[PDB]
């Protein structure tokens, strides 16, 4: 087999467009949002420090512009699949799972409780399998042996 | 010349082949009778009449 | 086609199913022998050798 | 209440959904050539794939209805998308054009 | 099918309570279509092809 | 050829060569033609003579009034044959012959009995072949398709394979020989137009003329004319057919020495019909009769018929109509077969993996097999249902502690014969569904029935066997769904019972209340009335509804055809247990009831109005019928403290008003209920698929969840409430029910869990939940098997049973202790963890589970290994999920191993994999 | 010309050849015939008639 | 016994490990380490091994004992 | 040929993708069109 | 039509089907099920691998037949190897584990 | 003539007496007999039909004769379905006779002719209402 060094990190279609979008539910981000992010229409705040913006908040073109102008430093936001990969790498599976368990110990509402449980199971399974989320985004692309795509 | 299975007639509701066999046998009977009257070379008149 | 003398009867299960029994007499007279004209082509190309 | 809440019900309440419906029930926007493709594929995970002009026979539509799974985020996805009317300009041509 | 005007019924299936809803479709040889159709409530609707 | 469904009209066949030595052996042992003569579906032979053979044998055995050598005495069959071949006697002629039959009387000894039988020459010549063990009786008869098949069957059952094979070959050769000697053909004059065709046709035409004249009179719209004409034509057609067949069959009026006689004719076409080689009455009809009415495209039946026959000639119109019908059928056929393929494939996907893994699970549970005694007789006897099943427990003679069948014994033919000699009715048989072993089944619970004779051998893949057996048929079944709604064998009426055979009367599930004349009026909803015969067996079974007056009770002998019960169908009487005056409770005029009262004899038509018709003040007022004594105080129902307060439902016509001393058992108020009384037969192919996909049916009937006195609830909101209150347990079970539901039980009644409350069809899910596993499995088995027998395709229940087991693969946990408390989980993992808990010290907790029933599609979708699921499911989805999950596939299954090209774990390769299991986790 | 012939024949007019494009009086007659069949003074046509 | 192996299954009832035993024996016969114990009728070794099984001379236990016999003999 | 069992599925990490591959394909060309060597 | 050995295809090393080329019938899914109905594991195994897709196995078995020995060497079906290579071409790691 | 609906039973056309009231005991008995005979015949015909279907069904090796044997069965089953639909109509008519509400039009109170009831004993409406309803039906259907 061969491989290609991709210059811009590209998202793996299967983990986005498959009816359950596993990037989306892992990141608890709707599909339309991730779509808008990859196609370069809006930014997302990656660790926006002691500011007025959350960590999975989308910013439009000129809202990001007015913010950067106002918040030059201590403000990390980006666009595209590399932004998605970056925010994916930084998310702490185990600690967030423990938070979820604390919520389960404190939270008493039927449907919300069920949803919480579902997420808890999902994360548990992921961290048990041993796959790190950042791999859903491809950096190197393998190329099939020539004889199987003959000329 | 050919031996055809009878059990194919009644359940295969194509009965026309049987009438075809009968009428064709009759046609060859005529043909034979003419062959006989010609082999003896009877006369124009008799072939004509028949 | 051609018109043959047929007899409707079972002849020791060789016409068991829709199969047909036939006499050497038909093949002897060559009345069901077909001529088939087939075409063959040999093409000589030039390889780089 | 919208113009799809009355559809999604039918889809599984009457078994299928003819092309006519999914055509007129669309909002006003994302009519773009074959934008439907995504909503038809979501509606297909519930069991529809109706023929030219909605025929019928054929007691077999529930095997394929079961062959399209519980996890129905799609429902949420479609709802959100068709409840915001952000132009789903997927084709890069349009976005670069803008 | 020849070009022209056709009056279809598409009966039975129409809401499983009868409501036989008719429609006249005007089809040219080459060009967009005209459709005049009914509704359960007896209202006459136009469709461009 | 019958096995291959092959025909010699240019059909082709493929030929493969087994290469390895083991493959050669595998071909020769399991796959050899001679080893597989028995159909895997039922036990009977497949290789039976097909058409030409049967014609020859039929010709050979038939008897004739008069021929050569009437009344000759021959010293044996060889002399008979010597006589026939010399032309001194006809091949069929009634004759006295000396024959030596052999008998298996001892423990496999042959005892020659040698005496003079009255038979035909032909039958003796045929007897030459018959192997030693068979009784002469076999050949003495006409010897048609049925008889010949029974001949082969008995030959197999008594002697064994090797002789049955040799005897089959002999039968073929002799049949062909003598068929050729017969010289049977088919001439134009052999199909005789019945003399009276034109008579019936003229009658039918005159009748249609009268109906047209009576139409122009204005007594009937067009519809009546159309329907009536079509019906008259149908009757004319069937009568003409019957007249032609009557003319045809027995027309040989051949003469004996002097006067004459009449006999079973020797018309070649007729013999081809009756022998069962080709043709049925209908096709003969279409040659010699009128080919009836035909249908246009739309399904409507055209009024004018053809009336012509193929012997005569049709005309343009008639041929055109016949084209309509023909082409419609021809076009439907292809699709039908191509969809039966789909049914078979989705039936194999669910069951593929099921393999016989264990020798014996050691379970005591089992299914109660009875002779299905539907009313008048034994529609299907026990022996057929129980043959080849292992027993769950010892069966006792009609006298306790007289064990005749030790614990799990395989029931072969002779065991069944012994079982017949006694009169046991019900036998617990170990079933595949209740088999206890996880990850497969046990040899014993399955049983013998296969192409071979013996108990199943360990390792054979039963899942795909059953799927194949259930899929191969299903092409006889008419494609599109049909309906009949006939139920020929009903109960003669709906009111009175009519005992068919003189036997003792015996009641099941009842509590009668003797009335004043002394009749056992039954107040139980679930009552059945059987009949024991001379030697202690259940002959007749009848269903007696609530409130039916009886005449003769229990024990007394009923003579043939006595009306033992009587009641008006559309009338539920309310029956009193004690005597005294009826007191009126909450029956205000205008508020809840409408005064319709009669004169002296005390009749009324009071209608207990519901909330809608009740005025604004009478919303909660439940009008009741108070059971008071002469003194006033509520007399209590015998043994219980409840004063019977019969909340009369809507339209309770209370005849016996206040002031009429009710005898213990007099009807309080007659309530007319016009409940639908017919069980529309359903059938064809799609209904089977629909039954297998376990679709909750239309307006479903409802059941009771827990027991206890039932009660009403919030009045007329669009679904009246039913509150089942347990006498012991907690009260609070409210179930809303639509108004259109008819109720079988009164409000103030104590129902038991899972009795029917409303009429109609029950959803299998409820059956499983309330009644449990054996009830749902029996329900499915019976319901599908009815469809398959409706067309006359015989299948053994075990295959349907394995499938049903595949449908129950899943359960849902409601308790806790180690799981997630709500996950749909296979019953095997739960059962092993329960074994863990119960063998270990700790409960944990727990955990109590409930079974779920899934239709074969979802069940297939619930596969564990992902290579199979990718092989037949949306590959992208399963691959993506398995990639994220890091799931690890041990493959363990059949289809996985197929895909990887290693040894299937079934049959010859089971040992291989079993070996590997021992090599894993070992030294 | 075929389309026009079929249109005019469907509305039972003696005139065979028209101007190809849809004259609006025709449309009005069309709605009249539609509401007629909707009332029941006519049969609907089958897409399968030759 | 090239007609019906019914009697061999009556000897060994598995009907599957039967064919495996017969394959081990018939391969031990083909590769001429041993010779047939039945007078050959110009048969191939398949039906020879089946005929050897049906007379009770060979089964899994007899195969294993004779195999360990030849092994321990050849060790010397 | 190994005797195997248990086929494992997981997301490919970039270092495994580098691990399987023997070389990087930088130019899109396929063959020399004159002499058909790669 | 009959075929013992002949030409194979480029990508899927199956034998070519047809009359111009020797041919080579085709064991389908239904036939697979049929063999599964019997306990016939070795015939299925050969038919699936040594007879079609296993190159080394097929040549070794040819030589074995010529030598008058009848044994077998199934190997991995080439279609399954292609499957692995195509899935691995994606970002999906599929490895044959060991114990 | 042994081909009508009065022929099935051994009954001969009735004859309303001069001062005879409309629905009397004798007429009700007459019509009850007629309907019961009609029903029982139809059920026995269904039993015949089913036995025929159960005997014939077999697997044919030719696709152009499986259609032949499944093109007469389709018509037979059609007739059986229609008669099954008519058995519910007969049952309802037996319920109106048993309830003593037989012989009058369901739309308007007018009584339906006796000769019409001997023509089609299941008649529910008078000829006029029948015709109007038939028009409304064909119009809502087609
Ligand atoms: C020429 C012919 C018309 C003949 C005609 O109109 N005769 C009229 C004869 C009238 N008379 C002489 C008989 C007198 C009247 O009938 C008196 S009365 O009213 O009947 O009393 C028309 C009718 C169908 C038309 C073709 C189709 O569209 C398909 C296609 C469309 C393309 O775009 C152009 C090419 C095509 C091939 C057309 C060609 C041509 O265009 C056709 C043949
Ligand atoms: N199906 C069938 N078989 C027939 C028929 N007639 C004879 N056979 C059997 O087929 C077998 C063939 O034997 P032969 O061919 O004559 O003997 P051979 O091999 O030494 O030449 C014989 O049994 P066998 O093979 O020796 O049995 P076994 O001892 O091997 O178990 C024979 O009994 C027949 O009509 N039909
Ligand atoms: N054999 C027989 N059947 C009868 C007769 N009378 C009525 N039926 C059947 O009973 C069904 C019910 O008829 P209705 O809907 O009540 O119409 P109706 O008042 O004119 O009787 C009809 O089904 P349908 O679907 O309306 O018939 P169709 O539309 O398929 O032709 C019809 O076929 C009869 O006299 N003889
Ligand atoms: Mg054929
Ligand atoms: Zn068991
Ligand atoms: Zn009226």
């Amino acid at each position: 087999m061969g491989h290609i060094e991709l210059a811009s990190p590209t998202a793996h279609i299967w983990f986005l467009k498959s009816l359950p979008s596993r990037i989306g539910l892992l990141l608890d981000m709707p599909l339309r949002d991730i779509e808008r992010v990859l196609y370069f229409e809006s930014y997302v705040v990656i660790e926006g420090g002691m500011t007025n913006l959350e960590r999975q908040q989308i910013l439009t073109e000129e809202q990001y512009l007015d913010a950067l102008e106002e918040f030059g430093d201590e403000f990390d936001a980006k666009m595209g699949a590399e932004a998605i990969q970056a925010l994916l790498k930084s998310m702490d599976l185990e600690q967030e799972c423990e938070q979820l368990r604390e919520e389960l110990n404190e939270t008493n509402s039927e449907t919300k409780r069920k949803k919480l449980t579902k997420r808890i199971k999902l994360l548990e399974a992921f961290v048990q399998s041993g796959n790190k989320p950042e791999w859903m985004i491809l950096t190197v692309l393998p190329v099939l042996p020539p004889d199987l795509r003959p000329l | 010349d050919i031996v055809l299975n009878p059990l194919g007639v009644p359940s295969r509701m194509n009965i026309g082949q049987i009438l075809e066999t009968h009428l064709g046998m009759a046609a060859k009977g005529i043909g034979d009778k003419i062959n006989a009257m010609l082999k003896q070379q009877q006369e124009v008149a008799k072939l004509r009449e028949f | 086609g051609q018109n043959m003398r047929v007899a409707f009867m079972p002849w020791n299960g060789y016409n068991f199913e829709d199969s047909i029994l036939v006499s050497e007499r038909v093949v002897q007279e060559d009345r069901f022998t077909t001529i088939h004209i087939q075409e063959l082509a040999c093409v000589s190309r030039d390889t780089k050798l | 209440q919208s113009q799809l809440k009355l559809l999604v019900t039918r889809g599984k309440e009457q078994g299928y959904l003819t092309y006519a419906e999914v055509n007129d029930h669309l909002p006003e926007d994302i009519v773009d050539s074959d934008q439907i493709e995504d909503i038809i594929q979501m509606i297909n995970d519930m069991g529809i794939q109706v023929m030219e002009e909605a025929p019928d026979a054929d007691d077999l539509m529930l095997a394929e209805n079961t062959a399209d799974e519980d996890a129905a985020e799609a429902a949420a996805q479609v709802l959100s998308s068709v409840e915001s009317e952000i132009g789903r300009t997927t084709d890069p041509v349009r976005m670069y054009m803008r | 099918r020849s070009p022209g005007v056709f009056f279809d019924s598409d009966k039975g299936k129409t809401h499983s309570s009868g409501k036989v809803l008719y429609n006249a479709r005007i089809i040219p040889y080459r060009g967009s279509w005209l459709d005049f159709e009914f509704d359960p409530k007896d209202n006459l609707f136009v469709r461009i092809d | 050829c019958a096995a291959y469904n092959a025909d010699f009209d240019g059909d082709q066949m493929a030929v493969h060569v087994p290469l390895t030595l083991e493959a050669q052996l595998e071909a020769r042992a399991l796959m050899m033609s001679t080893n597989n003569i028995l159909s895997p579906a039922n036990g009977e032979p497949i290789i039976v003579p097909s058409q030409d053979v049967v014609l020859g044998l039929y010709y050979m055995t038939r008897d004739c009034v008069n021929a050569k050598g009437e009344g000759m005495v021959l010293t044996g069959p060889k002399e008979a044959e010597r006589l026939y071949r010399s032309g001194l006697a006809s091949l069929h002629a009634r004759v006295k012959v000396r024959i030596t039959e052999y008998e298996k009387d001892a423990n496999g000894e042959l005892v020659a009995k040698t005496s003079l039988k009255d038979t035909t020459v032909g039958r003796a010549i045929l007897w030459m072949i018959v192997p030693k063990g068979l009784p002469y009786s076999i050949v003495n008869q006409a010897l048609g398709k049925k008889a010949i098949s029974k001949m082969l069957n008995t030959c197999y059952r008594i002697l064994g394979l090797k002789p049955t094979v040799i005897f089959a070959d002999q039968i073929m050769y002799t049949g062909f020989a003598y068929a050729a000697r017969s010289g049977a053909s088919v001439g134009i004059d052999d199909m005789v137009i019945p003399e009276k065709k034109h008579e019936i046709i003229s009658e039918a035409e005159a009748e249609v003329a009268e109906i047209q004249e009576q139409f122009q009179s204005g007594l009937v719209t067009a519809g009546e004319r159309y329907n009536k004409v079509i019906d008259i034509w149908a009757a004319a057609n069937d009568r003409v057919s019957k007249a032609m067949m009557d003319n045809l069959q027995t027309e040989t009026v051949i003469n004996r020495d002097g006067q004459e006689e009449k006999q079973v004719s020797f018309n070649s076409i007729y013999m081809m019909a009756d022998s069962g080689a080709r043709g049925s009455a209908a096709q003969i009809r279409q040659l010699a009769g009128m080919r009836g009415l035909m249908a246009k495209p739309d399904g409507s039946i055209i009024e004018t018929p053809i009336t012509a026959n193929f012997r005569e000639g049709l005309n343009v119109l008639q041929y055109f109509i016949s084209t309509h019908g023909a082409r419609k059928g021809l076009a439907d056929t292809a699709l039908k077969t191509a969809n039966s393929g789909y049914l078979t494939r989705r039936l194999v996907d669910v069951a593929q993996d099921l393999v016989v893994t264990e020798d014996d699970c050691g379970t005591h549970e089992g299914i109660m097999m009875t002779p299905v005694i539907e009313g008048g007789d034994v529609k299907e006897p026990l022996r057929d249902r129980v043959l080849g099943r292992v027993t769950a427990e010892d069966v006792l003679k009609p006298g306790t502690a007289d064990i005749l069948v030790p614990r799990n014994t395989l029931l072969h033919e002779q065991w069944c014969d012994l079982l017949e000699e006694n009169s046991v009715d019900a036998v617990k048989v170990r079933s595949v569904v209740s088999c206890d072993t996880d990850f497969g089944v046990c040899a014993h619970c399955y049983g013998r029935d296969l192409a071979r004779g013996h108990i199943i051998n360990k390792g054979e893949a039963i899942g795909v066997i059953a799927a194949q057996s259930i899929g191969e048929p299903g092409t006889q079944l008419t494609m599109r769904t049909f309906h009949i709604g006939g139920a020929a064998s009903r109960a003669a009426a709906e009111s009175s019972i009519q005992v068919k055979n003189k036997g003792s009367i015996k009641l099941s599930n009842v509590k009668s209340v003797v009335n004043s004349s002394g009749k056992l009026v039954i107040t139980s909803r679930n009552t059945e009335l059987k009949l024991i015969d001379e030697f202690g067996r259940t002959k007749e079974s009848y269903k007696v509804p609530y409130g039916a007056v009886l005449a003769k009770g229990d024990g007394e002998q009923v003579a043939g055809g006595e009306t033992v019960a009587n009641w008006d169908p559309h009338t539920m009487p309310v029956i009193t247990e004690v005597s005294g005056f009826v007191r009126f409770t909450d029956m205000i005029d205008g508020q809840t009831i409408t005064r319709q009262t009669d004169e002296l004899t005390g009749l009324s038509s009071l209608v207990v109005l519901d909330s809608a018709e009740r005025t604004a003040g009478g919303k909660d007022l439940r009008p009741a019928l108070k059971i008071v004594d002469a003194q006033g105080n509520d007399v209590l129902i015998p043994g219980t403290d409840m004063p019977a307060q019969y909340f009369l439902p809507g339209k309770a016509i209370v005849q016996l008003e206040d002031g009429v001393q009710i005898s213990s058992g007099d009807t309080l108020a007659r309530i007319p209920q016009e409940s639908g009384g017919t069980k529309d037969i359903t059938g064809g192919l799609p209904r089977v698929a629909d039954l297998f996909e376990a679709r909750r049916p239309k307006e479903p009937a409802i059941l009771a969840e827990i027991s206890g006195i039932v009660s009403f609830g919030k009045e007329t909101k669009g679904k009246r409430r039913l509150v089942i209150t347990p006498v012991d347990g907690s009260d609070p079970y409210e179930e809303m029910i639509p108004k259109w539901r008819q109720l079988n039980v009164f409000e103030g009644e104590r129902v038991e869990r899972g009795d029917v409350i409303s009429d109609g069809p029950e959803a299998p899910h409820d059956i499983l939940r309330l009644r449990g596993v054996h009830a749902v499995t029996r329900y499915i088995v019976n319901e599908v098997q009815d469809v398959y027998r409706l067309q006359g395709v015989k299948i053994n229940d075990k295959h349907i049973e394995v499938i049903v087991r595949q449908m129950l693969r899943k359960a849902t946990i409601v308790n806790a202790g180690s799981s997630d408390f709500l996950e749909g989980e296979q019953v095997e993992y739960s059962r092993v963890k329960i074994a863990n808990r119960e063998l270990e010290a700790n409960g944990k907790v727990g955990a109590t589970y409930s079974r779920d029933l899934l239709g074969i599609t979802k069940a297939s979708l619930a596969t564990e290994s992902f290579i199979s699921a990718a092989s037949f499911q949306e590959t992208t989805r399963v691959l993506t999920e398995a990639a994220v999950a890091g799931k690890r596939d041990e493959l363990r299954g059949l289809k996985e191993n197929v895909i990887v090209g290693r040894l299937i774990p079934a049959g010859t390769g089971y040992a291989y994999h079993q070996d590997r299991m021992r090599r894993r986790a070992a030294g | 010309a075929v389309g026009r012939m079929k249109f005019n024949r469907s509305l039972l007019r003696e005139e065979i050849e028209g101007s190809g494009i849809l004259s609006k009086d025709d449309i009005i007659d069309v709605m009249k015939k539609l509401i007629d069949i909707r009332n029941g003074k006519g049969e609907v046509d089958d897409i399968d008639h030759l | 016994a090239r007609v019906t192996v019914q009697d061999a299954v009556e000897k060994i009832g598995n009907r599957f490990d039967l064919v495996l035993v017969a394959a081990r024996r018939a391969r031990q016969m083909q590769v001429g380490g041993k010779d047939p114990l039945v007078p050959e009728e110009n048969d191939k070794t398949t039906v020879i091994a089946l005929r050897e099984i049906e007379e009770g001379l060979i089964n899994n236990q007899i195969l294993d004992v004779r195999e360990r016999q030849e092994q321990q003999e050849q060790e010397a | 040929t190994e005797e195997f069992d248990a086929i494992k599925i997981a997301l490919a990490s970039p270092d495994m993708i580098r691990s399987w591959s023997f070389g990087e394909v930088k130019k899109p060309e396929t063959i020399n069109y004159r002499t058909f060597k790669p | 039509h009959a075929r013992s050995t002949g030409s194979y295809s480029l990508v899927t090393q199956q034998p070519l089907g047809g009359k111009a080329q020797f041919g080579g019938q085709r064991f389908g899914e239904m036939e697979v099920w049929a063999l599964e109905a019997y306990g016939a594991a070795y015939t299925l195994q050969e038919m699936l691998t040594v007879k079609s897709d296993d190159v080394n196995g097929r040549t070794k078995m040819y030589k074995n037949i010529v030598d008058g020995n009848h044994q077998m060497e199934p190997g991995m079906p080439e279609s399954f190897n292609v499957l692995l290579k195509e899935i691995r071409s994606l970002g999906i790691n599929i490895e044959l584990e060991d114990e | 003539s042994s081909l009508s609906i009065l022929a099935i039973a051994g009954v001969e056309p009735y004859q309303e007496k001069p001062g005879e009231e409309y629905m009397n005991e004798a007429q009700l008995a007459h019509f009850r007999r007629i309907l019961e005979a009609w029903r029982n015949q139809l059920r026995d015909e269904v039993d015949r039909t089913v036995t025929h279907m159960q005997d014939e069904a077999a697997n044919f090796p030719d696709p152009v004769d499986r259609a032949a044997q499944e093109e007469e069965f389709s018509l037979e089953l059609r007739n059986r379905d229609r008669e099954r639909k008519l058995i519910k109509k007969i049952e309802k008519t037996l319920k109106k006779v048993e309830d003593e509400d037989f012989g009058y039009c369901e739309s308007c109170g007018v009584e339906i002719g006796i000769r019409r009831l001997e023509a089609r004993p299941t008649a529910d409406l008078c000829i006029d209402c029948k015709t109007l309803a038939e028009i409304r039906e064909k119009q809502m259907a087609g």
